[PDB]
Order: structure tokens, then C-alpha cells, then sequence
């Protein structure tokens, strides 16, 4: 009894959107770039990354001065070879963040630093498209009257 | 704010915040916008192609002027046929 | 609102319950269930309370054995027998299980399961002190033990040694 | 009565208010604490995150200040806390030139 939502919360149309872009979608795919850049490139490039560890274990020697600083190109040097050999670090790179299209010739898959950086990228649209309507503040748009007005002056619809 | 209209141009009220704004603020606007956003791309991307290490922040945030440059000339046009 | 004295409180909050400080810039409590929103927040306190006292107290004293011997906190919890652990579980476990009816109920008062055995809040003024005061506590700890373990984290030394 | 371009009547006036006394504050503290670049750099980058994180939260709760304002249950720059305004002008138009 204490705990079923108002018809009103269901129809509540523009904060529903607003946290699904942003937050559903927008940081889960963020959070996603995150194991991939912790967890999973590492993991492809031999090194043991869990749950123990991972608090201890720079995704990049660099760390976050780069980030914090602007150097976001430090991030991009040092792709994992054409030679490199998945799950070993023959071969391996130091990048976390790339843009260099095709396969990784061994696995015949997409490179997984270009997966990261779609992920993070999407990520900052998504969660900025989320903050497009109108909830608490006053700022952004009212899905009814986006729709009123959309009327093609020569009357054709 | 009901924002449905009928004829052929909007009641200035559909463009929020800049309901108020004179239209020569928008159609002056629009151009600086779009000359500005116009030479952000170029510099990036046309002269000389893009690397890892040519990104400049700023031309990026100036490419958003070219999208934004076509709702103020819009803005304009509606202020301009309301008399604003 | 007094904690925020320039904006306004919302309208669940009016200052009467224990702990209105008129605080929910976001008007959470617009949406939520207040009464059980105060009984998380009073069971939150309770934990972190015992929690911040266990930190700093077996840091220090310690029970006889090797086993219970470890400073840090966050290591004892590999060293202590599992089986000491299910044991505690399983006591956690029956409180909330038989605690469980109340907390949906919401007949009694948030956090009130009719645990008074000293009697030490006899009168009604007086148990509106403590009340308050539980809370405050309870608010403090919360904050503080989250130091104490993102401390030991960071740098790996007990909240005395560090 | 100093608006040659015009934008109180564009703008709420008492949303310029709280912009007004915002840069006033900023710069005064600015104009001081440049007489008490290198600096930018020298400081590590984690004491100046917790600096961003802490203008972050103020500015989100002035969002919500801000409504107050516009609704007319608070006064433009009122956080509970002339000679400002006029003393914060000069002190803007001095951390341009300091900068
Ligand atoms: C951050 C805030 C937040 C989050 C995380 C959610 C999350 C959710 N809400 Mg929403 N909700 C919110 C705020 C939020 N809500 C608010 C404020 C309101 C009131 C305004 C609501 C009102 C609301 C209602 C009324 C309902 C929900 C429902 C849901 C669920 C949708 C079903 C689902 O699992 O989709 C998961 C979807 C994704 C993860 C998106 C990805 C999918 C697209 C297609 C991208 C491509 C996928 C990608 C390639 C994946 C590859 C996977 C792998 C196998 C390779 C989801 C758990 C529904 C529900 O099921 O409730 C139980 C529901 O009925 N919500
Ligand atoms: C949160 C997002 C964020 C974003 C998108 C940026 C983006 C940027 N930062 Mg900033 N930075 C940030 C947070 C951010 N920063 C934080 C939280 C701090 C601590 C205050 C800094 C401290 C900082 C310094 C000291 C410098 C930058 C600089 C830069 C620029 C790099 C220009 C360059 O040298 O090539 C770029 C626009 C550089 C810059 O602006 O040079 C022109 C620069 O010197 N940043
Ligand atoms: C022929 C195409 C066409 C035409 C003539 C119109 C005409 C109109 N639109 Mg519509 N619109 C269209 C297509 C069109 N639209 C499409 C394809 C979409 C997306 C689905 C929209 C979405 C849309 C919205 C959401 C709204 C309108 C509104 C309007 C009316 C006011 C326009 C205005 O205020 O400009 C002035 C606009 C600006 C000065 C803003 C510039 C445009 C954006 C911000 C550029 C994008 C920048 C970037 C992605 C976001 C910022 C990122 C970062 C900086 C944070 C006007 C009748 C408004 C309305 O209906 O009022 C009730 C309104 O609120 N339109
Ligand atoms: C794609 C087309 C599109 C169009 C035509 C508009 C048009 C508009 N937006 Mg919207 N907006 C958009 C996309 C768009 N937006 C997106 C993708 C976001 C998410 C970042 C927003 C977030 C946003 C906010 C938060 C606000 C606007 C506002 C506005 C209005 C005044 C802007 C202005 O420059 O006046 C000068 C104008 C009607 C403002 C408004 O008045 O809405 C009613 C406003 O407060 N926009
Ligand atoms: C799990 C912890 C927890 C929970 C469930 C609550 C819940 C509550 N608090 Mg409390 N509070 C807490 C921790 C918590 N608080 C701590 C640690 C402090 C010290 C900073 C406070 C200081 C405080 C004050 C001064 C006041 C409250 C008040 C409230 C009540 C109304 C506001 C609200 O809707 O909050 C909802 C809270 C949550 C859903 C959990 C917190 C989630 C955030 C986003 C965490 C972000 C940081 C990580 C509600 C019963 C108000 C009241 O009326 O008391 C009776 C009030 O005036 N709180
Ligand atoms: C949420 C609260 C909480 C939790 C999960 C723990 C958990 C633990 N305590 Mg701690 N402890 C606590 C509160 C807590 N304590 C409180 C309030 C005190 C009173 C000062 C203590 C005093 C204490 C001592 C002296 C020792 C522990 C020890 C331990 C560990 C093993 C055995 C044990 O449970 O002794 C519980 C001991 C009690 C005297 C009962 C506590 C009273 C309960 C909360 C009622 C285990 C990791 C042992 C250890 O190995 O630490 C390194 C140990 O030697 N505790
Ligand atoms: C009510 C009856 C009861 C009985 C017969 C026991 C009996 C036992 N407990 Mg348990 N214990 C109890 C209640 C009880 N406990 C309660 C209520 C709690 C939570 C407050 C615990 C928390 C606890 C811990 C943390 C540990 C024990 C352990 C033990 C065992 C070794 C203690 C010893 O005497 O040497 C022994 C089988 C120890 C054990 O598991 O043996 C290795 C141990 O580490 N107990
Ligand atoms: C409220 C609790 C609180 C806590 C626990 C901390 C804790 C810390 N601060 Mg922070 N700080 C705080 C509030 C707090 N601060 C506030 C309110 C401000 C704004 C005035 C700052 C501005 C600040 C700066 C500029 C720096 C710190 C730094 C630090 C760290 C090292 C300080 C030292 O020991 O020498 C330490 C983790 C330093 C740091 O980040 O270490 C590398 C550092 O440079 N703090
Ligand atoms: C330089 C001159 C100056 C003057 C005359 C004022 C005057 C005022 N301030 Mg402001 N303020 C200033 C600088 C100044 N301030 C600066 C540099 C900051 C940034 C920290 C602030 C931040 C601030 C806040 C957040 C608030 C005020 C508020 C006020 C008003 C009431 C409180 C008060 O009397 O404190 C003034 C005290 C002094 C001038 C003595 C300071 C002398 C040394 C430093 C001790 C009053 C009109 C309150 C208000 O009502 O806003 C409209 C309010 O909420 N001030
Ligand atoms: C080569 C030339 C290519 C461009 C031709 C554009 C013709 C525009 C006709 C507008 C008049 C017209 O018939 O508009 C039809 C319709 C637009 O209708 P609207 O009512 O939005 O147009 C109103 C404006 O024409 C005047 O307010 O669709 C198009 O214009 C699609 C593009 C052609």
C-alpha cells in the first residue's frame, strides 16, 4: 500500500527520460568503458586485474594527470601491436584509448581500445541528451510543448 | 503555454528563454555563428587533416556554432514576422 | 529550512519529527516513503555507530588468540573463522527477519522494535531527547566510519597508527 | 539607471542580480588572493579537485537558490551568510587587468 506509485509518477514523461538517456543508458555506457579500460584491456594484455587488486592497479602509468590536465592524447600512444598476441603481452600496447578502425589481425574482432573510446564517447552524448526536459528547475523543454507546435506553416500536415 | 499556432508564422513565445530578444540580436548573431563555426571546421579538419595530436578544444566547442547558427537565424525569421 | 537558510524545506518536512533539519535540497522525500526512508536512516545510524566503536576499539583490545589479533580491520576479516561469521549472520539474520513485520507495518514509530531494557527513556521529553541524539550520533558515524574504511584503503594504517 | 544595450528587459533583472553578485564575490576573493600562475600548476591536482567538487554542489544548490529567487521567496545573492556591489565592479574590472 505504502509503496505504489501515483498515476501521476507513471506519466511522469520528461524525468523518465531525462535519467534513462543520462543514466541508463549514458552511465551505464560509461561504467562499461570503465571495466574495459580497468578490467578488460588489461586482461588482453596478460595482466591480472580483479577485484583484489584493482583499487592498486593504474589502468595507465600516467594515471589521471593526463585527464585532469588536458593531455587526453596521452591515452591514445602506444597501441597494442599488429603482432600482439591476445591474452599475452608479447606485443601488447600501453594505449587505453584509440581510433584505429578494422581488426586486431590475431583475434579478427575489433580492437578493444576502440571499444573503450565508443563507449566513453557515446557516454557523454547520451548523458548530455539527458538533460534535454524540463523537470524540477525550471530549464529545458516540455515534451507537449515541443509537439503543439510542430505544425509545417504551408499546411501540408 | 499552449505553444499551437495556426497561419504561417509562430507566436515568439516558442523560442522560451529568447522569446523577448530583437530579431536583428538573432539574424546578426546567426551570421557571426556561422562564419566562426564554418572556419572552426575548417581549421580542424579541412586544412590539413586531423591527428591525435591537432585537436584543439576550442575549435571543437566553435563546430557547435554551425548548429546553433541555423536556430538563431530561425529565431530571427519568427521575431522579424512578429515585428520584434 | 535551517540547515539550507536560504531555500525552503519541503512540505513533508515541518520540523516536528526528530532530525528536521528542514535538509532535501533534491525533495526526496516528495516521492518517498518517509517513514521508512526514517527507519533506514535509524538503522544506517545504528550500524555505523556499533561500526565506528568496533573500529577504533579492537584496533586497540583485542579477544584471546591469534586469530583476533589483527590491528587493521579491514585484514581482520580474513583472519576471523568463517564459521564466526555465520554465526553473526545468522543473528543479523533472525533480528531482521523477526524485526521484518514492524518495518512494513509502520504502526510502532521508525526504529522503535520496544527495546528499552534499562528504561533509561522513562518520560516522553526525555525520550525526545535521546531521539535527537540517536540520530545526531548515529549521522556522525555514518560519515566517520566511511572515513575510517576509505582511510584504510588509501593508505593501509589503523585510524590511531595513521 | 545603466542598461544602454538592454538586458533587463531581455533577461530577469534579478537573475543579472545573482550573476552580478557572483562575479563581485569571485573576483574580490580573486583580486585578494592574487596579492596574497605558477600556482595553477605547482598545487597538486588532487587538492584542486576537491576545490572544483566544492564550487560543484554550491553552484547545484544555487540552482535551486535561484528558483527561490525567480519565484520571489529569496533576495538575488542571499545565502544566509552597495558597498559590496560597488567595491565588487572595481574589483572585476581590477582582476581582468591582474590576469
Ligand atoms: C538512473 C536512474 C534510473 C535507472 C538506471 C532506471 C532503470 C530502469 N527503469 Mg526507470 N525510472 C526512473 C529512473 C531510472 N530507471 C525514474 C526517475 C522514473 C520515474 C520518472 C522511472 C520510471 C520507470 C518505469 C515506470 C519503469 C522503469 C523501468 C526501468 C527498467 C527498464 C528495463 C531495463 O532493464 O532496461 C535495460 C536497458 C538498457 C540497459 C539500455 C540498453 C539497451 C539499448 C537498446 C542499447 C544497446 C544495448 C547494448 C549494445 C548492450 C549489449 C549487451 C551485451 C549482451 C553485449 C530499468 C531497470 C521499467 C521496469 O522494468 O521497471 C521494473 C518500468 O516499467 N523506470
Ligand atoms: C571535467 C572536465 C574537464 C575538461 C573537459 C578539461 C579540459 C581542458 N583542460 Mg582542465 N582541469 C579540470 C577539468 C577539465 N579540464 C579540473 C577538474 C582541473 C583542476 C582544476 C583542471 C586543471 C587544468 C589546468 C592547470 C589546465 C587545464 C587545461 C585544459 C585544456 C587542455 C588544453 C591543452 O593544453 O591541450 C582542456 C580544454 C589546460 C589549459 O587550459 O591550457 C590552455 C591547463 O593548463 N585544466
Ligand atoms: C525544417 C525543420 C524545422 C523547423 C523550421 C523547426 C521550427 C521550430 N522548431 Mg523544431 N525541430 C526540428 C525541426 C524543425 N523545427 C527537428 C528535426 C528537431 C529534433 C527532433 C526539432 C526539435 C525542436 C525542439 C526541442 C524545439 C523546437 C522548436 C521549434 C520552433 C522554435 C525554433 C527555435 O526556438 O529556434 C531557436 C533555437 C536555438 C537558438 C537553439 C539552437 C538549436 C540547438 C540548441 C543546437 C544543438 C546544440 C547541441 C547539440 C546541444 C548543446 C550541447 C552542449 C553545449 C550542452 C520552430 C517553430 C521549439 C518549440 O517548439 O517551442 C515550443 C523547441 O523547443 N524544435
Ligand atoms: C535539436 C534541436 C533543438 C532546438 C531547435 C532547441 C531549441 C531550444 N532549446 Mg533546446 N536542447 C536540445 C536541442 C534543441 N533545442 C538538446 C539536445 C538539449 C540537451 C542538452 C537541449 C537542452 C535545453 C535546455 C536545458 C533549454 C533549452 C532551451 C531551448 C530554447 C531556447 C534556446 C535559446 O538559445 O534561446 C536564446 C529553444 C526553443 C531553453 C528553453 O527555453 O526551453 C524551453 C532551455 O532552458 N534546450
Ligand atoms: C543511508 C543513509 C541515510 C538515509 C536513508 C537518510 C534519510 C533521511 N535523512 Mg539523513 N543524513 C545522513 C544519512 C541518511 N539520511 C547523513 C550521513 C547525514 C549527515 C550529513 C544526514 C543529515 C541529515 C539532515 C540534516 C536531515 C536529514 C534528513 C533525512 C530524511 C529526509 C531527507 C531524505 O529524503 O533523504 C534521503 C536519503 C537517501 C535516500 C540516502 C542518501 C543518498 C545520497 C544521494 C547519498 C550521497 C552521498 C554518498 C530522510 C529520513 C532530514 C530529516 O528530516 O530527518 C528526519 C534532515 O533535515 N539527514
Ligand atoms: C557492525 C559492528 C561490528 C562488526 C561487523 C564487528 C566485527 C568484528 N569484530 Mg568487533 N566490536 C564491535 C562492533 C563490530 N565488530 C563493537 C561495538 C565492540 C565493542 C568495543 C567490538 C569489540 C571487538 C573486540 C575486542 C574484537 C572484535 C573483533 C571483531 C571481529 C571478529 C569477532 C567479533 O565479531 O567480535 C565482536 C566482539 C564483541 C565484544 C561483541 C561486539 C558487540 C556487538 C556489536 C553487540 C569481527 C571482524 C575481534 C577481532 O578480531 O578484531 C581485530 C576482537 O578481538 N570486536
Ligand atoms: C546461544 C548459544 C551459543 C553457543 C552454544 C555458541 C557456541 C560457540 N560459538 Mg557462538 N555466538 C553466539 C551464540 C552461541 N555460540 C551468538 C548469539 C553470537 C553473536 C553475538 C555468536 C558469535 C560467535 C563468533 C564470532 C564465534 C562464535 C564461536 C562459537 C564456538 C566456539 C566458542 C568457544 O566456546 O570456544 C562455539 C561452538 C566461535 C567459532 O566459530 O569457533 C571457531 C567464533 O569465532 N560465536
Ligand atoms: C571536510 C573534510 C575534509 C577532509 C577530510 C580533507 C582532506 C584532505 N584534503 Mg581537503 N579541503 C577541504 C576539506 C577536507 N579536506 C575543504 C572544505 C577545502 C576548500 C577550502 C579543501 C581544500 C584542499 C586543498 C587545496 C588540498 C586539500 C588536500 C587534502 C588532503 C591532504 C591534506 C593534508 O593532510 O596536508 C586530505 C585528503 C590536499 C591534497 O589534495 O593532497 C594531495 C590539497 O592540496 N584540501
Ligand atoms: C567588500 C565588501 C562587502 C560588503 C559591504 C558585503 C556586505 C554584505 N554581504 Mg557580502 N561578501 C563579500 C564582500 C562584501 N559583502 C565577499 C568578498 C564574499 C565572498 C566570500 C561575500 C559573500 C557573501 C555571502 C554568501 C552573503 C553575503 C551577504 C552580505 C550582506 C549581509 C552579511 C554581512 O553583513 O557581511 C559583510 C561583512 C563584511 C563586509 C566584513 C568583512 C571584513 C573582513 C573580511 C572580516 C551584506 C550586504 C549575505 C547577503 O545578504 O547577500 C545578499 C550573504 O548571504 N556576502
Ligand atoms: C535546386 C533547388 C533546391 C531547393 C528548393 C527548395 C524549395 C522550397 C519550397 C518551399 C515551399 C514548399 O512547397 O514547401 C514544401 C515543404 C515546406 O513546407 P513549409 O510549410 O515548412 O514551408 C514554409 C515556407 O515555404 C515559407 O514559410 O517542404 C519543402 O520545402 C521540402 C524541400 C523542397
Amino acid at each position: 500500500p505504502k509503496f505504489k506509485p501515483s498515476l501521476a509518477w507513471f506519466k511522469n514523461n520528461e524525468s523518465r527520460l531525462n535519467h534513462h538517456l543520462a543514466g541508463l543508458f549514458g552511465v551505464s555506457s560509461l561504467a562499461w568503458a570503465g571495466h574495459l579500460v580497468h578490467v578488460a584491456i588489461p586482461e588482453a594484455r596478460g595482466q591480472h586485474v580483479g577485484w583484489d587488486n584493482f583499487l592498486s592497479t593504474k589502468p595507465h602509468p600516467a594515471g589521471l594527470e593526463p585527464f585532469f590536465k588536458g593531455q587526453w592524447s596521452v591515452y591514445a600512444d602506444g597501441p597494442d601491436s599488429m603482432n600482439h598476441v591476445f591474452n599475452t603481452s608479447e606485443g601488447a600496447g600501453k594505449a587505453i584509448l584509440t581510433f584505429l578502425g578494422g581488426f586486431h589481425p590475431q583475434t579478427k574482432s575489433l580492437w578493444l581500445t576502440d571499444i573503450a573510446h565508443h563507449h566513453l564517447a557515446i557516454a557523454v552524448i547520451f548523458i548530455i541528451a539527458g538533460h534535454m526536459y524540463r523537470t524540477n528547475w525550471s530549464i529545458g523543454h516540455s515534451l507537449k510543448e515541443i509537439l503543439d507546435a510542430h505544425r509545417a506553416p504551408g499546411g501540408r500536415l | 503555454k499552449d505553444t499551437f499556432w495556426t497561419g504561417k508564422v509562430p507566436p515568439s513565445t516558442v523560442l522560451g528563454i529568447g522569446e523577448k530578444v530583437p530579431s536583428a540580436a538573432y539574424i546578426i548573431s546567426s551570421v557571426v555563428c556561422l562564419l566562426v563555426g564554418s572556419y572552426c571546421v575548417y581549421e580542424s579538419n579541412l586544412l590539413s587533416p586531423l591527428t591525435v595530436t591537432t585537436i584543439n578544444p576550442l575549435y571543437v566547442l566553435g563546430s557547435l556554432l554551425v548548429p546553433y547558427s541555423w536556430g538563431l537565424h530561425v529565431a530571427g525569421w519568427i521575431q522579424l514576422k512578429n515585428g520584434k | 529550512s535551517r540547515a539550507l537558510p536560504f531555500l525552503e524545506a519541503p512540505k513533508k518536512l515541518d520540523g516536528k519529527i526528530p532530525g528536521d533539519a528542514g535538509f532535501d535540497p533534491l525533495y526526496i522525500s516528495d516521492n518517498m516513503n518517509l517513514d521508512y526512508l526514517r527507519a533506514s536512516e535509524i538503522k544506517h545510524c545504528r550500524v555505523a555507530m556499533l561500526a565506528a566503536l568496533g573500529y577504533i576499539t579492537q584496533e586497540f583490545f583485542h579477544l584471546p588468540g591469534d586469530v583476533f589479533n589483527e590491528k587493521h580491520a579491514l585484514a581482520a576479516i580474513h583472519k576471523v573463522p568463517i564459521e564466526g561469521w555465520i554465526q553473526i549472520i545468522l543473528f543479523i539474520s533472525l533480528v531482521e527477519i523477526a524485526t521484518f513485520r514492524t518495518t512494513f507495518s509502520f504502526d510502532r514509530e521508525p526504529g522503535d522494535f520496544g527495546f528499552d531494557p534499562l528504561g533509561l527513556a522513562k518520560s516522553p521529553q526525555l525520550r525526545r531527547r535521546y531521539q535527537e541524539s540517536e540520530i545526531r550520533n548515529g549521522r556522525l558515524a555514518m560519515i566517520a566510519v566511511i572515513g575510517f574504511i576509505v582511510q584504510e584503503l588509501v593508505t593501509g594504517k589503523s585510524v590511531v597508527e595513521q | 539607471g545603466f542598461d544602454p544595450l538592454g538586458f533587463s528587459t531581455i533577461i530577469d533583472l534579478r537573475y543579472l542580480r545573482e550573476s552580478e553578485l557572483k562575479h563581485c564575490r569571485i573576483a574580490m576573493l580573486a583580486v585578494v588572493g592574487f596579492i596574497v600562475m605558477q600556482a595553477i600548476g605547482q598545487v597538486p591536482i588532487s587538492g584542486w579537485i576537491q576545490i572544483f567538487l566544492l564550487v560543484a554542489i554550491l553552484e547545484m544548490i544555487d540552482i535551486a537558490a535561484i528558483k527561490e529567487t525567480l519565484q520571489g521567496n529569496r533576495e538575488p545573492g542571499y545565502f544566509g551568510f552597495l558597498s559590496e556591489l560597488k567595491n565588487g565592479r572595481l574589483a572585476m574590472i581590477a582582476s581582468i587587468a591582474f590576469m
